[PDB]
This record gives C-alpha cells, structure tokens and sequence, in this order.
DNA sequence: CTGGAGAATCCCGGTGCCGAGGCCGCTCAATTGGTCGTAGACAGCTCTAGCACCGCTTAAACGCACGTACGCGCTGTCCCCCGCGTTTTAACCGCCAAGGGGATTACTCCCTAGTCTCCAGGCACGTGTCAGATATATACATCCTGT
DNA sequence: ACAGGATGTATATATCTGACACGTGCCTGGAGACTAGGGAGTAATCCCCTTGGCGGTTAAAACGCGGGGGACAGCGCGTACGTGCGTTTAAGCGGTGCTAGAGCTGTCTACGACCAATTGAGCGGCCTCGGCACCGGGATTCTCCAG
C-alpha cells in the first residue's frame, strides 16, 4: 500500500479550504497541506496503535481513535 | 598460516546466526538487541518488538546493515582464498 | 448479550420536559452522552484535586461546588450553583 | 414490607440518577469516600447544562423548521451562544460543520 | 602465495571500518540509525560547532544528537583482527 | 455569446453552499487507504472499524478547516486575499505545532 | 586535533597517489597546500595545469580551508583574484570532504561552470548565450595563463 | 485605582525589547496593559476560589501554581 | 556631537535584555495593581511574597511570549514596528478570543 | 517540625553521579524537584486511565510502560523503556 | 535476626526511592491495587529524565564557566534540545528567561 | 449610473421509507435496614510571617526637541490563478463469500492487600568556607560621520 | 571601502559574604515475615464484523484555454518614534513594630463504608408509522453586459 498522499485530490482541498471559507487559493498551498494533513496522521495513529496494541488486540476501534484524540486536546464527539 | 585457522574460526564466531548456527539470510540487528539471528529467524516473529528482548521495533524503516553484508561477503572471500 | 450503559432515558426526559414537540436523532444522542460524560469526568478529577490539595479525604459538595465555579464561566456557574444547591436542600429536607 | 423503594432521584426532585452517578463516583478512583450530596449536586448541575444545550438546539431546530435535532443544531446552538462556546472551545462535533461567516474584505464592493 | 591480494583485501576491510569522518581506528563502535560509524568525540565537536540539530556527516540528515547507540559488535573484533593480522606479519 | 462570471462571485457562492451543510468533503475510500498506509509504518496486517476511520475523518477535516480559518485571517492581515504558503506556516507557528 | 588530520590525508594519497593532479605542503606550515591541476579532458582547459593555493583553518576539518587559483582562469564563477565559487566549500561543507576528491569536483566545475551562481556576471553571459566561443576565450587563456 | 498605570512606558519596551521587538508604535502600551489585567483576572479569580474553599484569608504560592496549572501555564520554581 | 542612529541602541538593549533574567516589572507597582485587582472578588485579602512574585513572573513570560508572537506578525505583515492589529491577530490565532 | 519529603537528596546523588563537580542553587533544586513532580503525576495519572479503560484494576509495568511511550517523546521513550525495562528485569531477578 | 534489610532502590541499582513511589501510588488515588514492577519502572524512567536534564543544565552551567547550576542553564538546556523543548515547551520557570536570537531583517544591512 | 437575459436559487407539492418512538420481559443494580470504625469539625494555643510606617538614596521614570527612517498611499505590470467545456477514471453502491479475530464463560493460582515488628535513611538543624557578586582598571570590538 | 574618534564591551585582579555542602541527632516510613483472598491469565467456544472480490453508473477529477484581477516592485511623502538630555518620584532598602491568621495538638461524634435482603428501572428486543429526503416543477432573485 503505497502513492496515495496524492489521493487527496486537489478540488477536495480546495472544498475544504472553502468550508473555512476562503477566496483565493495559491498553486502552492496543496503540497505543505499534504504534508501538514500527512503529519497529524502520523501524530494521532501513533498513539492510536499504541493503545491498540497495550488492550492485546489486532483491530483499532473508534474508541482509541476517540481516545488519542482526547489525549491531545481535541475531544471528539459522537462515538462514545 | 596455522593461526588463519583460529582467525577463520573466532570470525564466524563472532558472525554466525546464533538462532540458525549456519549461514546467515540478510541478517538485520533491529537495534539495541543483541540479535546476529537471520532475517528469516525473525521474518515470522516480527511482533512482540522482538524473538527475546520484547523492545518495540522504533526503526520501521530497515535500518540495513550494508557494512555487516560487506563484513561477511569478504569473510566469504577470505574462508575462499584460506581453503585453497 | 452484555448489557451497555448510556444517558440516553434521562437525555430524552429532558428534551421531552423542556420542549415537549421536539425530536432527536440518534448522532445527536451519542453527542450528548459524549458531552455529559466529558463534563462528569472534568468535575470528578477537578474535585479530586480540589480533595486531595487541601489532604482531605471526602468528596463533598462543597468540593464539587467548587469545581463547577472553578470549570464553569460566568453565568453558567451562576445559574449551576443556585440549582445544585436548591437540589441539596430538597434533599436534605426529605 | 420495610418501605416502598423510593430513588434518591426522585428525593431530589431531579430526572438525572443520582445511585448511578454515586456508583461512578466511588468507582471512578477519585477518592476512597465520598460525601452524600456531591453525586446529588452533580446531578442537578449535569442536568442544568444538558438542560441548557437541548433548549438551546430545540430553538435552533424549530428556527430550521424540522422536528428532530440533528448534530447540525448543535454545532449551531454551541457556536452561537458565546458561554457555551467557551466552555467548550476545545471539542468538535461529529457531522457539525460550521457557522456560515465571511470577511468584509472578501465580500466585493 | 596468493598472499598479496590478502593484504589487499585486508586493506578494504581496514577501509570500510575507518572513521570516515576522523580516518581513526574505531576503538568501540557509536553507529546511528543511518548505520554510520564514529570513533567517538566527533559528534561532541559536532555539537560544540553549533547549538543546533546535527547533520548527517557521510549521508545527509540523520541525527539529532545522542540517537547513536552503544554498538559494541566491532569492538571485540578489532583488536582481535590487528592481533591476527600481526601475528601474520610476524607469521610470514 | 458564452456566459461567464467574474472570478469570485461563484467562489462566494461555494463558499456559502459549503458552510450551510456538513457533507464529508475528502473521498472515503483514498482517505482510508492513506490511513493504513500511515498505520502501517507502525504495525503490519492492523484492522480498522469503519467507526473508526469515520473518527479519524472527522478529525482529519475539522483540523484542517480550523488551520485554514487562522490562515484566512493571517493573509487578510497580510493586505491581501491569496493565502500564500507563508501564512499557514506562521498560523503553525503562533499555535505552536513547530 | 587539526594537524593529525592532516596527516592522514598525506599519507595515504602518497601510497596511492592522484592520476594527474597533485599537491603538498610549501613548508614546515602544514595548513598552506599548494596544488597543480590539470585542464580536463576534452575542456576548454585542456592541455593546461593551473596552480592553486590551499589554507587550512584552525579546526580543519570542520571548516573548509581557504583555496583560490594562483594561475587566473576564465570561468563565470571565477575572478580574476583566483577566488573560487563552489557549493561545497560553503554551505554543504563535511569532514567526510577530502582533498582529492574536492579537486575532482573542481575538474567539474570546469566542465560544467555555473552561470546561476556567478562571481563573474559578464563570463557568465559568455557561457549561457554562446558556449562555443566561450571555449575560445577560455582555451586561448589557458595558454598565456596555464602554461 | 490608578494602579493599572504602575506598568510604566518603560516597562512595556523593555518587555518588548526581551521579546525581540525592534521598534514600539503608540497605540501599544494602553492594549498590553489591558491584555495584563485580563490575565490578572482570569488567574487571580481562580486563586481566590482556591483560597476561600480552603477556609484561608490569605493567598498562598501553591494556590497560585494551581491556578496556573489548570490555565495551561505550568509554573516550576514554588513547590 | 556624537549620535546614534536609530537601531543600533533598541538592538544592543535587546542583547542585554535577552541573557537578563532579573524581573522588568517594577515591585510595588506591580504588589498595588495585583491587590487591588484581587480586591474585587473577596474583600481584605493577605498575599505571600512568593505568590506576588510568582504572580509576575507568570505574568512576564506571558507578555514575552505574546510579543515574540506579534513581532513574528510584525514581519510577516512586511513590517518591523509593532501595531495593536498585530496583537489582536495573535491573541485571535492562538484562541484566547 | 514537621516532616515534608522532597527529592533533593536523589537529585544531588544523581548529579554526583553523572557530573562529580557540580552544584546546585536551592531555587534550582526546587525547579528540578517541582519538574520531578509534574512528571510523576503525568505518568501517574496516564497509568491510572490506562488502567480504567480496559476494565483493569492494577497498575503494572505493561501499561506504565505504554503511558511513558505516549508521554515521552521520540527516542526518549525508547531509552527510558529500555532503562525501565532493565532495572526491572535486574531487581526482579535479586 | 530476620536478615538484613536492603532497601528496593539498591536491588534494582536505582537511587530514586522506590518505596515512596509506591507509597505516592497506592495513596495517590489512581487504583486500589498497584503491581510490584511499577515503581521500580517509574523510579528508572524517573531517573533516566532528571539525569539527561542534569547533564545537559552541567554542560550548559561549563560552558557558562560556573560550578553551581541555576534556572538559567535548565532553561537554556531544555529549550536548546529540541525534542526535551516539545516535552516541556507549556511549562514557565522562574529567573529563567528567553534565548538569544534575531530576527533575519531586524538585523543591519551591513 | 439604469434596464433585460440568464443562471442559480428559492419555494411548493406528491411519494416512499427507515429510523425515531413506543411496548414487554427481567435482571441486575438500585434501594432499605443495621452496624462500626473513623475522618472531619470543633476548641484551644501559638508565633511565624504578613501588614503598616518613617527616613535616606538615586535609578528610573517623565517631559521636550529633533530629525530621520519607516508606514503608507498611488502607479504600472504581467503572470498566476480562476471560470468553464471536455474526456477520463475511479469513487460508489450493491451483492456475495470466507474467516480471523473480537467477544463471552470456567477455573485456578499466584500475585498483592493487610498487619505486626524493627531500624536506618532521610529530614530538622548548626556551620564554616569557598563560589560568586561587586569595584575598578584596563584592552578591545564596533558604530558613525567624514573622506 | 576605509579610518580615527568615541561609546560600549569583554577581561583580570582584589575583596567580602552568605549559601551550600557536610555533619549530627533523631524518628517514622520503609523493610522483612506472614497470612488470606480475589484479579486475571489461560483455554475453550460463538459469531459479528472485517476483508476481499466483482460488476454496473456516473459524478467527480484531470486537463486545457482564455483572460482578468491582484501580488508585487517602485516611488514619493509625511508623520511618528528612537535618541538624547534635563528634571523630577517613587522604587528600593533598611529598620522597627504589631498582631492576625496559619499551623499544630487533642477531643468526639456524625457519617459514610460495608454487608444482607428485596424489588423495580432501564435495557435488549421487537414492532410501527410519519419526518423527511428526494424528485419534479414553478416562482424569485442576483450578476453581468449593454446602454
Ligand atoms: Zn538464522
Ligand atoms: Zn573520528
């Protein structure tokens, strides 16, 4: 599983930009937006598997997604 | 010309698969573990962060040991030239 | 077949006593579980706190009332204060 | 025959349970006793604020002209209501979208 | 016979285990993740130059300081090859 | 004759079309394959929930709309409507991710 | 620290010395080197050995020993000082760096200047809008100064 | 009152002057020594609140450090 | 006479300032403003010494933060004097409003 | 005359340890005994949730270890499982 | 006439005391039973953080040619390493000011 | 600055559905009734430390001139980003199939709480001496205006 | 670019001094030995849900082309703020005095943990219909170009 960081299709971070509802995008914000969305996975799936893997168990529930999310200051709700 | 052969001998001591006794298959030290075991050794048992000392394998990336592969090639080339 | 715990009968009595002709979804519901555990987990620890710097050993309600002055801003405190309080009294009268 | 089982809930005039929150209490590793009326006023306070938020996304709802509150009324309830967006400025609701704001200096002139 | 090309080949192993930032025998092995190998005391001077984060010195980045680890598998075999190697000397 | 808007009046009206509702706006299946390529670095053959990865989208697009309000602001305040890479990094910096 | 460095790095390139080029010490001062360097096959240079002199620092080899041409040399990057730009030298500088391989990349340079960075702005023009004549300048240069 | 004028012009550049600021307009001293007494509030109402539950008439150092604790503002140097 | 041109003395103080660690806020200024904003909430209050000066301290490196932020704003708005809009940018982004 | 605890002693032997001529100022030691504190409730307070989570009621080395590998950042926690680790495995083999 | 009692810390080479982290567990409210390898761990792990600090705050305190540490050292040393920086960059010490550094365009021309 | 054209947007009505809402076990988690050991409230003594005040110093704060360098407004440009038609691709939905791993219960036993006894390692309190603060005299690096 | 004058600025020696490092006495919290009890670790089993694949639809994405708005460099101007000097003022230190409130010990009783017996409240499951999501069509409105 590899080549998908470019998955991110350039209209979607156009869309998602728009939802905090910008105007005018440069041709040089997607790959620093890549790479910054690339770095909160690394930082939340980290200690997503990490939980996983203390509980002695191959599959990662929402709940330790919920959790590591809580860990760091950024409480989710609607799962539990 | 006497003394090679404990050379030869104290050589694979010191790079043998301790695990396998025999010739290596691209041996990888994860680390701080003191493991000479093959690739193969641990190929099945990757998980548990290791065979023995159950640290987490940090090094995701194969940290390959291109100086270790080069040591035992040329201990290969010696063994060769020392058996004539 | 486990039996699982939630705050969803109180939520929904209390939607029902407020606005008696409004529904709920069921996201909406875990939302609000989500929320009233959050809060009951942020009161507990700032009591414990609160217990434990003072070396004392009982969770009153003078500590969780204090905790809720401490989490709560402003108004909400205010209003949160007056209606625990008013609930101790019942209490305690009957 | 000792005495119809009244819930100390109902002794409090409140919906929230007050054993339960007491279980949780002493369950919870918080402290090794805990007093009598601290589950009784945590109650009242959990109840004031859910309270708060339903009345606050039942408003919203009814302004929608809908029925049932979806995480849409109260993303809107929490974001509109400064109070609550200060208590919880740190939290993000599931399919809670935002508010719809734009700058002056984006809008033409 | 055949004994020139085995001071040859002695030579590539004493290469490939040089300090190839110092040019000084290994006494102990100190190999970051990048698998690099020092004599010890360079990174000190590495980080006495500058008050910031290291740079690789053979490859490009690789280290921050202090990621080394105390790799000892060549430290036994040092010594040992220089003692076969003039004994061999001394042998031929 | 072609019609065509000035550019921007169409982007304000996208930006109102997408404020109003809360469609996810990443497509699900490339975002959970980048997911298990970013888990997979850590341990092999991990299995995901659909629960699961519908959190960490959830997360994933709040996180970013919330750096794209701060950097908005940052090139307004820059004198200017074009965000520029320069703004999200210096958003980054004041919050203090770096 | 310094002087010991420096002589290992004598020491072995005098077992195995340099094809064409060379260098060595002036003198009892091991940190001034001096070099002659052969213009590179197929060059412009060809046929010509320009002489260059070698400072090196205190802390050597954490820095990069100060070397400019003696024998002036018609380069884009080059001045009539002999001061020499190059990349490694500066910014990308590594103990890993050592004399003979350094002069392999100045053979480069002399293969391939770089007008992006000049120390010169008109031989930089002369490379860019007409290499050809730019070898004509440099060739007749390496005469009357290279040789 | 009158105190909130204590943090003289002074202060404020050479607060500024550590923070690496080059040059000082004006219109900042009347807005940093507003944003000093939001801060005061928002931490001294929650020492007091500390105060008061542990049935003291004084403000102690420890209640303070809580106090910044909670705000995210960690002090090390008073127990 | 001799005269320095501006930007050489702010520098050199700047220099000073930065390896300093003494407290820039005077002490009784400082105790007057702290009491009498403390006054408010409960009448007659009594502090300690090491809460005043834990009160300072806290609420100097609070202010040197601030202003390391907004002098980054500064220069990212093209600019090296500091105005309020830069202030309220990063009390904005930083979430305190 | 009462009697408070503080980790000085510990410090001041740890620093004769790894440095034989050092000293340290009393404002400093209580800087680096108030840090040893924060860093003991840190883990403290992670362990006891790890603990909760999973329906665990002892705290073991297993999910201590996994706190500190949340906490610590990068190779720091790789060090400080190691040296754990090891001083464990040494005490429980005397 | 038992034996002789040998303290926890120096059965596993530790100079943090290991009994009172575990009297600190067991009355610290976090669970009603606490494991025998927990406060060793911790205390090593403990240890293992004050040493690199110390280390780092005597090289700094060297360097500043001092022999005794103050908050000055521990501050340039913590927010000189970087990653002991993002481990500890929420906390606030007292007399400890900030580091030297200049912004590029503030700087002269020269 | 004032009107048509178009395009998106808004508003209204008919239709099917599945998720909100409601009802029936029932089981366990809530209640009620005693009992006991104890932690917190309460009283009393105290003395450390915080508050208040008076006098001498002077560093720092404050006020005013100045002139210069930076904030800021107006101008030209070109190029980089946006609106839109077109072709392609993979998302997306629906269905199906195998199974690995998550989710239970039994049961044992081995780890850990609790208790009593004993003592020494760590804390309270003198205690002198050397690292560090300060003064003063330098040598020395760097700005600044004139050339 | 260079140079001398001037303003800081790093350095060394001498001298005081109080904070620290050590030493000593003492006690309570840690250690050793013992006991009992339940938390959970392992094994066995069941099945919900993850994974994988296949096939049809089409909506979103890639690509491109024209073209215009704005990011930017430049310039000029004008006010505003750094730099300096003369004139205060109150911070700072010290020294003294007073006493309120923190901190400790000793009682004593309400009160919450704990256990046993009971029962009903909320949850799992299982229906059931209307709020709504959708489709379709008609009315409203805002931007844009031309006038
Ligand atoms: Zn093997
Ligand atoms: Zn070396």
């Amino acid at each position: 599983l590899r080549d998908n960081i470019q998955g991110i299709t350039k209209p979607a971070i156009r869309r998602l930009a728009r939802r905090g509802g910008v105007k005018r995008i440069s041709g040089l914000i997607y790959e620093e937006t890549r790479g910054v969305l690339k770095v909160f996975l690394e930082n939340v799936i980290r200690d997503a598997v990490t939980y996983t893997e203390h509980a002695k168990r191959k599959t990662v529930t929402a709940m330790d997604v919920v959790y590591a999310l809580k860990r760091q200051g950024r409480t989710l709700y609607g799962f539990g | 010309w006497a003394h090679s052969r404990a050379a030869l001998d104290r050589l694979e001591k010191l790079l043998r698969c301790s695990r396998c006794t025999n010739i290596l298959r691209e041996p990888v030290c994860l680390g701080g573990c003191e493991h000479i075991f093959c690739s193969n050794c641990v190929s099945d048992c990757i998980g548990t962060g290791c065979p023995v000392c159950y640290t987490p394998a940090w090094i995701q990336d194969l940290k390959i040991n291109r100086q270790l592969d080069s040591m035992i090639q040329l201990c290969s080339k010696l063994r060769n030239l020392l058996h004539d | 077949r486990s039996r699982k715990e939630s705050y969803s009968v109180y939520v929904y009595k209390v939607l029902k006593q407020v606005h008696p002709d409004t529904g709920i979804s069921s996201k909406a519901m875990g939302i609000m579980n989500s929320f009233v555990n959050d809060i009951f987990e942020r009161i507990a620890g700032e009591a414990s706190r609160l217990a434990h710097y003072n070396k004392r050993s009982t969770i009153t309600s003078r500590e969780i009332q204090t905790a809720v002055r401490l989490l709560l801003p402003g108004e909400l405190a205010k209003h949160a204060v007056s209606e625990g309080t008013k609930a101790v009294t019942k209490y305690t009268s009957a | 025959a000792r005495a119809k089982a009244k819930t100390r809930s109902s002794r409090a005039g409140l919906q929230f349970p007050v054993g339960r929150v007491h279980r949780l209490l002493r369950k919870g590793n918080y402290s090794e006793r805990v007093g009598a009326g601290a589950p009784v006023y945590l109650a009242a306070v959990l109840e004031y604020l859910t309270a708060e938020i339903l009345e606050l996304a039942g408003n919203a709802a009814r302004d929608n002209k809908k029925t049932r509150i979806i995480p849409r009324h109260l993303q809107l309830a929490i974001r509109n209501d400064e109070e609550l967006n200060k208590l919880l400025g740190r939290v993000t609701i599931a399919q809670g979208g935002v508010l719809p704001n734009i700058q002056a200096v984006l809008l033409p002139k | 016979l055949r004994v020139e090309e085995v001071q040859n080949v002695i030579n590539a192993m004493q290469k490939i285990l040089e300090c190839p930032i110092c040019l000084e025998l290994i006494k102990e092995p100190v190999s970051t993740k990048c698998d690099h190998i020092f004599c010890k005391f360079c990174m000190l001077k590495l980080l006495n130059q500058k008050k910031g984060p290291s740079q690789c010195p053979l490859c490009k980045n690789d280290i921050t300081k202090r990621s080394l680890q105390e790799s000892t598998r060549f430290s036994q075999l040092v010594e040992e090859l220089l003692k076969i190697i003039c004994a061999f000397q001394l042998d031929t | 004759k072609p019609h065509r808007y000035r550019p921007g009046t169409v982007a304000l009206r996208e930006i109102r079309r997408y404020q109003k509702s809360t469609e996810l706006l990443i497509r699900k299946l490339p975002f959970q394959r980048l997911v298990r390529e970013i888990a997979q670095d850590f341990k092999t053959d991990l299995r995901f929930q659909s629960s699961a990865v519908m959190a960490l989208q959830e997360a994933s697009e709040a996180y970013l709309v919330g750096l794209f309000e701060d950097t908005n602001l940052s090139a307004i305040h820059a004198k200017r409507v074009t965000i520029m890479p320069k703004d999200i990094q210096l958003a980054r910096r004041i919050r203090g991710e770096r | 620290m310094a002087l010991k460095r420096i002589n290992k790095e004598l020491s072995d390139l005098a077992r195995d010395p340099p094809a064409q080029s060379s260098a060595g010490p002036v003198g009892d001062d091991m940190f001034h080197w001096q070099a002659t360097i052969m213009g590179p096959n197929d060059s412009p240079y060809q046929g010509g050995v320009f002489f260059l002199t070698i400072h090196f620092p205190t802390d050597y080899p954490f820095k990069p020993p100060k070397v400019a041409f003696t024998t002036r040399i018609y380069h884009p990057n080059i001045n009539s000082n002999g001061s020499i730009c190059l990349d490694i030298l500066r910014s990308q500088w590594s103990p890993a760096l050592t004399i003979s391989k350094v002069l392999l990349s100045i053979s480069s340079l002399l293969s391939d200047p770089n007008p992006d960075d000049p120390l010169v702005p008109e031989i930089a023009r002369i490379y860019k809008t007409d290499r050809d004549k730019y070898n004509r300048i440099s060739r007749e240069w390496t005469q009357k100064y290279a040789m």
